[PDB]
């Protein structure tokens, strides 16, 4: 019953020069399991923040 | 090094520098000093032009 | 194998970062990923930057 994925994939900077062989260089997304406060810390700025 | 690839002290004050431009880059005294950074790009390809 | 056959079963990743001396140590002989260290950049022993 879960959505699906709804992803812009984006090969930006992407080059032909006959580099060898096809492998990947960098790779990101934006989504994540549900995490729990394991630490937490404080920035000299003001503001804490838990990881 | 980080994670942005900036040369940077033991504290988190960056390190800045001329930066390089051009194909095949070259440092330029005209610029202002801007934080250096490793790239992590594939370096372009170049025509042979003699032999 | 016994009938002079050979079977290849997997192949060792290695890891690379774009900045060491962010590991947090962790006891034993071992580092932990985290932040000021970078992502995992797996690979192969093969070539590369490894």
């Amino acid at each position: 019953g879960a959505t699906a994925a709804t992803f812009s994939l984006s090969f930006l900077n992407s080059m032909q020069q006959n580099t060898g062989a096809n492998n990947i260089v960098a790779t990101n997304q934006n989504g994540y399991k549900p995490g729990d406060l394991v630490s937490y810390q404080i920035n000299n700025d003001g503001t804490v923040v838990g990881n | 090094l980080d994670e942005n690839r900036n040369l940077v002290n033991m504290q988190g004050m960056q390190l800045t520098g001329y930066p390089a431009t051009g194909t095949p880059p070259t440092i330029q005294q005209g610029a202002n000093p801007a934080p250096i950074t490793i790239p992590n790009t594939l370096m372009a390809a170049k025509s042979t032009t003699t032999a | 194998y016994s009938n002079e056959q050979e079977q290849v079963l997997g192949q060792i990743v290695l890891a690379n970062f774009a900045n060491n001396e962010g590991l947090a140590s962790q006891g034993d002989n071992v580092w932990a990923a985290t932040q000021a260290s970078g992502v995992a950049l797996l690979g192969t022993a093969g070539s590369g930057n490894f």
